[PDB]
């Protein structure tokens, strides 16, 4: 505030309050395997090379 | 001959899966473009003439 | 000539290049760890995250 001289209106206090809210945005992606990877992956069939 | 009666179409090892097969006069097509899952009907039309 | 004189209205498009400029944490960014999902088939699995 600034003091005002002869003549002039002086300046009234003033309180100022505002808000700000968030936002949201998720994101996904798939990936995918095949039956014979998740068999093959725990089995060893017969132990060959 | 062996026939899945509920199911996928696949080797012993679903190491590869099989397609059906339909011969192309009789295949039936009738929306411009194709939603993401489509089922599939066998339809036998009788013309009186 | 007709009696009239007719004014054309029409859009053209650019393809553009754009420069962004931001100050440091002018945003501050919460997430969380990753949250992966299964979906389960007879011939594959596909996970979500």
């Amino acid at each position: 505030r600034v003091a005002s001289g002869a003549g002039l209106p002086t300046s009234r206090q003033t309180t100022i309050m505002v808000t700000k809210y968030s936002e949201k945005s998720p994101i996904t992606i798939p990936f995918e395997l095949s039956a014979a990877c998740l068999t093959y992956l725990r089995e060893t069939f017969e132990g060959t090379i | 001959l062996t026939c899945v009666m509920r199911g996928y179409l696949y080797n012993t090892l679903k190491t590869e899966v099989f397609a059906l097969m339909i011969p192309k006069d009789m295949y039936l097509t009738w929306e411009e473009t194709r939603g993401r899952l489509q089922y599939v009907y066998l339809i036998i039309v009788y013309d009186y003439d | 000539h007709p009696g009239f004189a007719l004014t054309a209205v029409r859009t053209d498009t650019f393809e553009v290049d754009m420069l962004l400029y931001s100050g440091k944490s002018c945003t501050s960014v919460i997430i969380n760890n990753p949250i992966v999902t299964k979906e389960e088939r007879d011939i594959s699995t596909t996970y979500h995250v």
